[PDB]
């Protein structure tokens, strides 16, 4: 085996095969750019090598830099990962020219597979079933292909990843519900004949279409030359290490397997944690993850590139996590994944876990019925869970209590709102979601009221610890132990099943604004002359523009429109104007 | 504006490091080869460990003396040592063997006038061939002429501010009072000398011959006359004592005024390149800089609605509270009012004052000398002359006529008065005085008045110029308008580290 | 990171002219030079006696006993201990 490898990659798969590599005992090297500087793989590896700025073209697809970089600390192979340079033929070229192993298939394979239109020739000529030219109701199947040097090929099993939004995989599962034990020989045996096409080697992935109506007709799709993000569910239920045995097999040695090792002993789901916020419409999101919690339940993996100040940006996929539950039966896969879901946290980030758990409570998605359309039709229905009034009191209360044992007993600043009547509740106006309302604590932390407007009255007892990462809240005796993170603005808290944000905001003004407010009026700063007007009289303009110029003392004042709005011009150039006298007025 | 600045700039950091290399080559390749230091190397060598230095009047004499003395022959600043900001004053004996010129003098106690007011220890590096004999009659006798140095070595010392001096290299006439008056005086041993009258004078006198070494070498003063209380081995050794002496005279006092914790300002300090004009007759609002100096843009202005050429509030630069005073047009009466009314806030708060000068003057005509403009004016001057709160300036346009006296100019005090490159400062703006004569000559024609305008202009273009009024220490110095946070966060370190005296004004004329 | 931010003790060495680099002449092994810093530990460059200029860039966690220099682009993490007068450092497989 290789001495040292560079993983030129990043994020959960950088450090899925940088853990890979320490349990070989092979001295790891990563890559990051400018952006991923802090990023959780480059502390994981041994050492580590800046290729370039936050842009992916200046960075992990810039070949000249990754190969500048294993050159440098004498990498002796470069794992791709998958999304960047795993499926380039130049990158693999240029490695080999360094006499750098890259870790994968050979040029050939990657170059024939990267089109369509060479891989159904390919294919074809070995007999296995190729689309004809559209399918109903299509179901994605795929089968995980693991081939050496040594003309060994076997087959892992058989995923599905129907579950699709806009064509990104959401949740993906091992083995199908949709086949049994002869259609999935014959799906192998296939999938087997398409690596053979092409001598391939190392791990691959074939992708078939299949209707839901005949689970026993196949169709050719895809052959994708690299691991797949969707990896671990198959090396759940087989138990085989894919990385560790594509690296084995790019060493030289045999796959060491054969067909009578493979076994399913399972069945195993993955949900993939990003960073986009469905209720904005899976919009794409980011910011520091200010507190992060993983689960580590039986039989829940986690595979992650996040830790506790990291920051999350636009320059790459917005993919964060993959959680991963393996069980017996399809329906205990689920519930472990659930399970999962609810306890995974990330706080200081927006992410799709609610709607992940919202899928997974579907009933198509429960019984089965999947289909690649399934996703798209069932999200419109989605809906984020009301803003209660737990919500918001757990967070007064945290900045009550936070206030409280900050002031260490000194009257003056203890928030009690003692007075020599009644006393005055402690007011927090906070925004979550669509929710703006106060809240109004009584009482000492130790025990409390809190009312909500627009809500309940609830018993609250608040049990904070300076620096501690964790406040519990026993509301009306339900005692909930949350994650928090507080910004200069934002308290973000997990607990009970969900994650949430509240924002601390002003009050409203008592008096609000006649439409005056949105008009404004130009006067003139000295005495002078109007040399210019720039703007037609009782023209649209906007908060840009030069409306009137006044000369005074040789100095040219141009002033300029304050508001978008009608404007009405009030002088002439050469009238004398004095000081504050109107020039212009604007108008909503 | 960018481009402009950016040249403007440029110019300056050249000068700068023209400035900062001293003598000639030849000179000091010498001063080397005799085993010294460079005196800006034994400048560096005294301060703690990546220790900021804000230098006095780097371009001093700039354009003097045919340029023959760089920065005057003196380098002069603020530098912490052992824990201290201490004043640094060295002779630069690469520049005519440090010889004093007029402007050195004044350098000189411009250094001590800084030490005195903020209580600042003084350390003197003294390495000086003398006054400039040519121009004696301006080295010597007037009040701030060459004696004042050991006047005010004498009455910090009275107010145990503490003096200290490390002999490097001649020190000789009057000068041998620089050590001799100074609390602990350190002499390198086989370079430094100091005498009150040297071999030249023995000769001519007594026809004794004796070398400088014979005649008060240091050890002659170490082990014989006591006039020196350390013998040094060499310049390093030197500096090391120096900073043990530092060392024994305890801490700062603590500010007068609460310092919170710094908060950055919103943005980029190069944005001032942008928003300020270089052409001081094109307008602009003020708060484009202000807003960009401040601690996290936060600005409190004080009546905001009402004499609105004079922008005022309250803010924080570097955690340490400042009322800012900036002008934003013509100075009217009201404007004046309002100036006074905030100073006596930020004298009661004990707030210290920041002054940002771009003032033509007064607004001019019948209907305001009838409404008493001069008597606003006349209030603002007295709350100005007696704050007993620190103040600050920075010269960022035109600093014209009784507007430069309405706005703290050099005059007032300011603890210290910084230019940017492109401020002008005179009696009048050019503009207006070939504008003003032009109409005492009443009609000419066009193609002779602008031949009547161009000496004028040129008159007032050359002496406003900044390094005109860098190089007569009119200021401490040029800076570059993105440093200026900087500047002025340091120095509200400095000006805090002096007492207040009680409030107490003149007369206001109500 | 013990300056706090005040700007007399940050080692800026900060100057109205060319600002002076951070200074320090170190002994280790047999050779003795000067490392001269210019910069900020998030960015900086370093050029040794003798020796070449360096980009680094240096991450200090206070009381930490780990520290990361990122010099020309290269991460590596050093096991750190200091006393009165030395500085022992472990890390991309040597210790001195
Ligand atoms: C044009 O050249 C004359 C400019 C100078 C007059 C103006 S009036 C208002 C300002 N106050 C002052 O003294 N000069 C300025």
């Amino acid at each position: 085996t290789f001495d040292t490898v560079l993983v030129a990659n990043r994020g959960e798969i950088a450090v899925r095969v940088i853990r890979t590599l320490r349990a070989m005992g092979i001295r790891s090297v990563a890559v990051f750019s400018e952006a991923d500087a802090g990023a959780r793989h480059v502390t994981e590896a041994d050492v580590a090598v800046c290729i370039g700025p936050a842009a992916a073209r200046h960075s992990y697809l810039d070949i000249d830099a990754v190969v500048g970089a294993a050159r440098r600390t004498d990498a002796q192979a470069v794992h791709p990962g998958y999304g960047f340079l795993s499926e380039n033929a130049e990158f693999a070229s240029a490695l080999a020219t360094a006499g750098i192993v890259f870790i994968g298939p050979p040029a050939s394979a990657i170059a024939t597979m990267g089109d369509k239109i060479a891989a159904k020739a390919a294919v074809s000529a070995f007999g296995v079933p190729v689309v004809p030219g559209f399918v109903q109701r299509p179901r994605h199947i795929e089968v995980q292909v693991l081939a050496d040097g040594h003309g060994n090929v076997i087959h892992l099993g058989e995923r599905e990843c129907s579950l699709q939004r806009r064509h990104q995989k959401v949740i993906e599962e091992a083995p199908s519900p949709l086949l049994d034990e002869a259609t999935r020989a014959r799906i192998g045996a296939a999938a087997c004949a398409t690596a053979r096409s092409v001598d391939y080697t190392g791990a691959g992935t074939v992708e078939f279409i299949v209707s839901a109506d005949r689970p026993d007709e196949f169709f050719f799709m895809e052959m994708n030359t690299r691991l797949q993000v969707e990896h671990p569910v198959t090396e759940l239920v087989t138990g085989i290490d894919l990385v560790e045995q594509q690296i084995r097999i790019a060493a030289g040695e045999p796959l060491a397997i054969g067909q009578d090792d493979i076994t399913l002993t399972g069945h195993a789901v993955e949900a993939r944690v990003y960073a986009e916020d469905p209720a904005a419409g899976f919009l794409p999101t980011g910011g520091d993850v200010l507190g992060l919690r993983e689960p580590t339940g039986r039989g829940v993996r986690v595979d992650s590139g996040l830790a506790a100040g990291t920051v999350v940006g636009s320059d790459y996929d917005p993919m964060l996590s993959k959680i991963i539950a393996h069980g017996s039966d399809r329906a205990s896969a689920l519930q472990i994944l659930d399970r999962a879901l609810a306890d995974t946290a990330v706080l200081g980030v927006t992410t799709n876990i609610e709607f992940l758990r919202f899928l997974l409570a579907d009933d198509d998605v429960a019984a089965g019925r999947l289909d690649t359309g399934l996703l798209d039709r069932r999200a419109p229905d989605f809906a984020p869970a009301t803003v209660g009034d737990e919500q918001l009191i757990a967070a007064a209360a945290y900045l009550w209590a936070r206030q409280w044992s900050a002031a260490g007993g000194d009257l003056w600043r203890v928030p009690s709102g003692w007075r020599v009547g009644e006393w005055a509740p402690a007011t927090f106006r906070l925004h979550a979601g669509d929710r703006t309302d106060h809240v109004y604590i009584t009482g000492n932390p130790e025990r409390a009221s809190a009312a909500v407007e627009h809500g309940d009255t609830h018993t609250v007892s608040a049990d904070f610890t300076p620096g501690s990462d964790t406040f519990a809240v026993t509301l009306d005796g339900l005692r909930t132990d949350y994650r928090v993170a507080v910004t200069d603005s934002q308290i973000w808290l997990s607990g009970g099943g969900r994650t949430w944000s509240v924002q601390k905001v002003r009050e409203e003004p008592v008096r609000p604004d006649d439409a005056h407010s949105g008009d404004a009026e130009l006067v003139s700063p000295m005495p002078g002359s109007v040399v210019a007007v720039g703007v037609p009289d009782g023209s649209d303009v906007t908060a840009g523009t030069v409306v009137v110029t006044v000369e005074a003392m040789k100095m040219e004042h141009a002033l300029t429109a304050p508001v978008d709005g009608v404007a009405k011009i009030l002088v002439a150039v050469g009238d004398q104007v004095k000081v504050g006298q109107p020039l212009a007025r604007i108008t909503a | 504006h960018r481009d402009e600045h950016l040249a403007l700039v440029a110019e300056l950091r050249s000068k700068l490091a023209a400035a900062a290399l001293g003598g000639p080559e030849r000179a000091r390749e010498r001063h080397v080869g005799r085993g010294k230091l460079l005196p800006r190397d034994r400048v560096d060598g005294l301060l703690d460990p990546g220790s900021p230095f804000l230098e006095l009047a780097p371009l001093a004499a700039g354009g003097m003396y045919d340029d023959e003395c760089p920065g005057a022959g003196m380098i002069a600043g603020i530098g912490r040592v052992s824990g201290r900001e201490c004043v640094i004053v060295a002779n630069d004996a690469t520049v005519k063997g440090g010889t004093y010129y007029p402007i050195t003098v004044k350098k000189h106690l411009r250094a001590q006038e800084i030490a005195l007011q903020n209580k600042l220890p003084c350390i003197y590096l003294v390495d000086s061939g003398g006054a400039f004999l040519p121009r004696q009659d301006e080295v010597f006798p007037d009040r701030d002429h060459f004696g004042r140095i050991f006047y005010n070595q004498a009455t910090m010392s009275a107010q145990g501010i503490a003096q200290i001096a490390a002999v490097l290299g001649s020190c000789t006439a009057g000068g041998a009072y620089v050590p001799a008056m100074s609390d602990e005086a350190v002499i390198v041993r086989n370079q430094g000398t100091i005498f009150l009258g040297g071999p030249p004078l023995v000769k001519a006198a007594t026809g004794e011959v004796v070398t400088a070494e014979e005649l008060g070498g240091g050890d002659l003063h170490s082990k014989t006359s006591g006039v020196t209380d350390h013998l040094a081995h060499d310049d390093r050794d030197a500096l090391r004592i120096v900073r043990n002496i530092v060392a024994t005279l305890g801490p700062a006092e603590p500010p007068p005024w609460q310092v919170l914790p710094a908060v950055d300002p919103i943005a980029d300090q190069t944005e001032l390149y942008d928003v300020v004009p270089v052409d001081a007759r094109v307008p602009y609002d003020v708060h484009e800089v202000i807003t960009r100096i401040v601690d996290g843009g936060e600005f409190g202005e004080f009546k905001a609605e009402y004499g609105t050429t004079l922008v005022t509030g309250f803010a924080r630069i570097h955690g340490h509270p400042v009322g800012i005073i900036a002008n934003n047009g013509v100075l009217f009466g009201e404007s004046a009012v309002k100036g006074a009314h905030f100073i006596e806030l930020c004298d009661k708060r004990k707030t210290p004052l920041l002054f940002l000068q771009n003032i033509s003057g007064f607004m001019v005509g019948r209907d305001y000398e009838a409404g008493g403009i001069a008597k606003h004016g006349a209030k603002m001057v007295t709350a100005v002359a007696c704050a007993r709160v620190p103040k600050l300036t920075v010269v960022i346009g035109g600093s014209y006529g009784a507007g430069n006296y309405s706005m703290c100019g050099r005059a007032y005090s300011p603890r210290f008065l910084w230019m940017w490159p492109n401020a002008r400062i005179s009696v009048m703006g050019g503009e207006q005085a070939a504008s003003v004569l032009a109409t005492v000559r009443g009609e000419m024609t066009d193609a002779e008045a602008e031949e009547f305008k161009a000496p004028i202009r040129e008159q007032y273009e050359h002496q406003g110029n900044p390094y005109y009024s860098t190089a007569r220490l009119w200021d401490d110095g040029v800076i570059d308008p993105a440093d200026t946070r900087t500047v002025v966060g340091l120095a509200l370190s400095v000006v805090g580290q002096a007492p207040l005296e009680p409030v107490s004004y003149g007369v206001f004329r109500m």
